[PDB]
Parts: C-alpha cells; structure tokens; sequence
C-alpha cells in the first residue's frame, strides 16, 4: 500500500447504461448490469427493476473512479429475461430532481491505488474506500464500514499472499484513512466551508511500467470536491498545486521533501510490487482477450438505418471504433461485462440503401491487424 | 392514465406521530409499485417507503423501524404510518407508483412539518 508520509497544510450527473452480460435469448440464463459513470459526488442510489418493482437481490463492484476523477459503479445480478419481462434500471443522485429510469432495449502495464473519503457530519467518521487495480483488473478493497475491517482480495491471484501481507497491507490502508480524516479537516478550515457539509477527498497512487517491466511513469494526485488539489509532476521532482490552499500543502511537502519519497517508492516498491502481481496473476494479467465483433442492421424509418458496431468479451478495455465522421457517430463509454471483459459500440444512421457503402474499423491490442468489416 | 390522489401530512411536535395515503385512479391492475420520496432541502428526492402489489417493501435507512407502510390493493391505496418525528423528517412527500413497464408516476406532494 502507498505510503502517505504528510497531512495537508463538483457536481456531475451520472451516465446510465442497462445491457446484459450475454446477447438475451428468452428463457436462458444471463446477468442484467447496470452500469453508472461519470458522476460526482459518489453516493448513489441503484435498483433493477422487473414488471414494475425492484429487483430485491442485487450486487454492485465496489467504489473506484477515472482518471477524471469521476465515479464509476456495476450494478449486477442473474436474471433470466421472458418474451413478457420487461427489465429497467433506476438511479438516484443529488442531480436528479427524481430518480431517473433506463429502460433495458434487446504492451504496457499499470498498477493503481484509488482511495475516496467522504464526510458525513452528524453520522459519524467518515467513509473511506480503497481500492488497487493492476490494468483493468482489481485485486484488493477495503471499506471502514465494513464488519471485517481488513483488506479483502478481490482477484484469485491475490489470496496466494501469506498472514504477514495481509496484516501489513491492512495497516497501511487504516493509517491512509485516519490521514485523509484528518484532511478532510484540513481542507474544510483553509476554504472556509461550512461543517454541516459533505465533502470527499480522492487520491491516486501507481507506477506505469512497459512489456519489459522496467519503470516508465509515477503518479500521485488529489482530488477535493472532484477539483485538482495537489498531484506529483511527471519528473516526480515537483507538485502541481490548483489553488492557494494547496500551494500551502506544496511547501509544506516540498520542506518534508515529499516527492523524494514518492519517487523512490514509485520507482522501487511500486514497480517490484507490480512486477509481482503480473507473474502470479499471469494467466489472467498478462492475457489478451481479442473482441468478438459482429455488426447490426435495423432502419428506424424508410429515410433512414441504423448501423451498429459491437465488441464484446475483450480484454483490456482500450479500443478503438470507427465507421470519417466524428460529429455523427454515437460514442458510448467502455462497459464492464461483469466476468472481467469489456464491451463497446458504435452507431451511426445511414440514409437508406448506402449500407454496403460503410464500414467499421476495430482497434484492439488483441488482434494482430485491425479489421475492417 | 395514471392519477395519484394524495391526502395526510399536517403539523405535529417532535415525537408525534403523522400518516399518509396515496390512492391510483385509472386501470385495476395498472400500477405495481406504490410508495414515498421526500423533497430534501437540496434537489434530489429520498426513498422514505414503497410496496409492490406482492407486499415486498423499502425502507430509507433514516426511518427504518419509525415509518410503517401498508396497501390495499382492492383500493390501490398505499397509508404510511409515521411515529417518532423529528424536525429532519420534515419534508414535502411525494407519492409515486410504477406501471408494469417500468413507467413512474408521480402526485404533487404532501407537507409534513415537525416543529
């Protein structure tokens, strides 16, 4: 876990997107998602909906966010969809004036730490989540709420790690916790804000290192309020402060010589670390899952035609599709499958009878040439 | 197609208790899912309680064990039983229900004030 050696010194509504795991084939067992991004702050409200009630058995991934610092959630369970079942997803936020409903329609490597504490004053200390990734796949979590109050695997890989990993990792996510508890004060007296308010404090930690392993890129950055507060340079030498307060936490870090540590766990600790990880978790991490494509085409009037671009069950989820215009292509965010492969498609209406004229152009690391089809 | 007509609320000291009710007008069997959001001070709406036509209910974790929620399905009615309110319980309610297709439908709002 990152170290966090010194103390300190907005609104986005979700993007909604209800699909199954699997094309639905009536009376077949497959898994309904829900899967919501890009919003701020990160409580939310997610239910599955069947013929008009809520879905009472559901489970969701655990709290992580982008490099934007927006929040991104799964919300999943096994259903098995009826010609006569209609399925949708319902989804509370502090954007919404009422909750909003989606109708269900028919190479390099990288290691992260993404941590989110958020304030809840009148009910208690607050909440913290931590969560570690290496490429697109997590492996550890930690929640204060929950009854454990341990570090949990959260890749199979990772359950290989003896007492003593655990017992170190635990205590340094709990120690991470109390550091950003005490931020979180930090921050509320230097701008000034009310105490009746909540309020979160994002951090990200992790190395980038190439097909031969050796280290490429550090990162360590804040986030307040889903605001840049403090990150490390790329030269990991020196900090990017937003405003006045957190130019009073650069030089407090900077006398502290923060960013002399960071560096030397970046570049030591963190590419060691991960080095680690990719051999363990080989079958599963150093494994290139190449798209199953097809294409789609049904007119929505006589004028006009739809012609849609799927990729499914690759892995990692960088991909590239295209049909060039980029003014009329719909474009929807990379979504989790739920079994560890992603999923994309792209859309684009087609005066009627200029099909044939069209093509989509798939990019995947997976595929030894990109195809065109 | 779908009318709610709501009716309760009122004015009451903490520690008093309030009810509530939300009637469906239209078809028989046009709505599953009956219950409550409260309007918060912000812009969102909180889950207070709902029901399906099966029984199965919610609760909002702020009112678990005060609020109790029951319907009359030959009525399409739904009453909230509310005891034990605080002035952070107060709110205008909203009643809402769900078309077996997953449409809501929502009434214009009760008042519920606590001191």
């Amino acid at each position: 876990y990152p170290p966090v050696p010194e103390t300190f010194g907005i609104q986005r509504t979700p993007k909604i997107q209800v699909y199954s795991r699997h094309p639905a084939e009536n009376g077949k067992s497959n898994f309904l998602n829900c899967y919501v991004s890009g919003f701020h702050p990160s409580d939310i409200e997610v239910d599955l909906l069947k013929n008009g009630e809520r879905i009472e058995k559901v489970e969701h991934s655990d709290l992580s966010f982008s490099k934007d610092w927006s929040f991104y959630l799964l919300y999943y369970t096994e259903f098995t969809p009826t010609e006569k079942d209609e399925y949708a997803c319902r989804v509370n936020h502090v954007t919404l004036s009422q909750p909003k409903i989606v109708k269900w329609d028919r190479g390099s490597h990288s290691m992260r730490y993404f941590s989110t504490s958020v304030s809840r004053p009148g009910r208690g200390e607050p909440r913290f989540i931590a969560v570690g990734y290496v490429d697109d796949t997590q492996f550890v979590r930690f929640d204060s709420d929950a009854a454990s109050q341990r570090m949990e695997p959260r890749a199979p890989w990772i359950e290989q790690e003896g007492p003593e990993y655990w017992d170190e990792e635990t205590g340094k996510v709990k120690a991470h916790s109390q550091t950003d508890r005490e931020n979180l004060r930090i921050a509320l007296r230097c701008y000034n804000q009310s105490e009746a308010g909540s309020h979160t404090l994002q951090m990200m930690f992790g190395c980038d290192v190439g097909s031969d392993g050796r280290f490429l890129r550090g990162y360590h950055q804040y986030a307040y309020d889903g605001k840049d507060y403090i990150a490390l340079k790329e030269d990991l030498r020196s900090w990017t402060a937003a405003d006045m307060c957190a130019q009073i936490t650069k030089r407090k870090w900077e006398a502290a010589h923060v960013a002399e540590q960071q560096r030397a766990y970046l570049e030591g600790t963190c590419v060691d670390g991960l080095r680690r990880y990719l051999e363990n978790g080989k079958e599963t991490l150093q494994r290139t899952d190449p798209p199953k494509t097809h294409m789609t085409h049904h007119p929505i009037s006589d004028h006009e035609a739809t012609l849609r671009c799927w990729a499914l069950g690759f892995y990692p989820a960088e991909i590239t599709l295209t049909w060039d215009q980029t003014q009329d292509t719909e474009l929807v965010e990379t979504r989790p499958a739920g079994d560890g492969t992603f999923q994309k498609w792209a859309a684009v209406v087609v005066p009627s009878g200029e099909e044939q004229r069209y093509t989509c152009h798939v990019q995947h690391e997976g595929l030894p040439k990109p195809l065109t089809l | 197609e779908v009318k709610l007509v709501e009716s309760g609320g009122g004015l009451v000291q903490p520690g008093g208790s309030l009810r509530l009710s939300c009637a469906a007008s239209g078809s028989i069997f046009s709505i599953n899912t009956m219950g409550w959001y409260r309007q918060t001070p912000g812009k969102q709406r909180d889950l207070v309680a709902d029901i399906s036509s099966g029984g199965s209910t919610k609760y909002g974790d702020s009112v678990k064990g005060r609020f109790t929620i029951s319907r009359d399905n030959t009525k399409n009615t739904v009453y909230l039983q509310m005891n034990s309110l605080k002035p952070e319980d107060t709110a205008v309610y909203y009643c809402y229900g769900l078309s077996y297709s997953n449409d809501d439908y929502w009434g214009q709002g009760t008042q519920v004030t606590v001191s």
